């Protein structure tokens, strides 16, 4: 009973560490481009 | 004489409707693309990826 409690966050804890090393690639870019765009809104706000 | 000094003049009006035909096809964009705009409200899918 005790180990079927952590199946939820066991399954999560599988990729979700590895998400992170996944960010960089397109696993998480297709949405995540702004973290490796720099704020893909400007680069924040300088001009525009 | 006058109208092929003004047909210069009319050069101009014919091609403002190319100008028309080369322009208003954007105003068009913002209302018929709306259904393929559903990127960066899929990036408010990535903040609430966590889990």
């Amino acid at each position: 009973q005790g180990a079927a409690q952590n199946l939820p966050a066991d399954v999560n804890q599988l990729i979700d560490q590895l998400e992170r090393h996944c960010l960089a690639p397109d696993g998480s870019l297709v949405t995540k481009s702004v973290y490796s765009d720099l704020q893909l809104a400007r680069e924040e706000m300088s001009r525009e | 004489k006058v109208i092929e000094s003004e047909l210069q003049g009319y050069l101009s009006a014919t091609r403002s409707r190319v100008g028309r035909c080369s322009a208003l096809i954007q105003a068009a964009s913002d209302v018929q693309e709306q259904g393929a705009v559903d990127d960066r409200d899929s990036f408010l899918h990535g903040v609430r990826d966590l889990l």
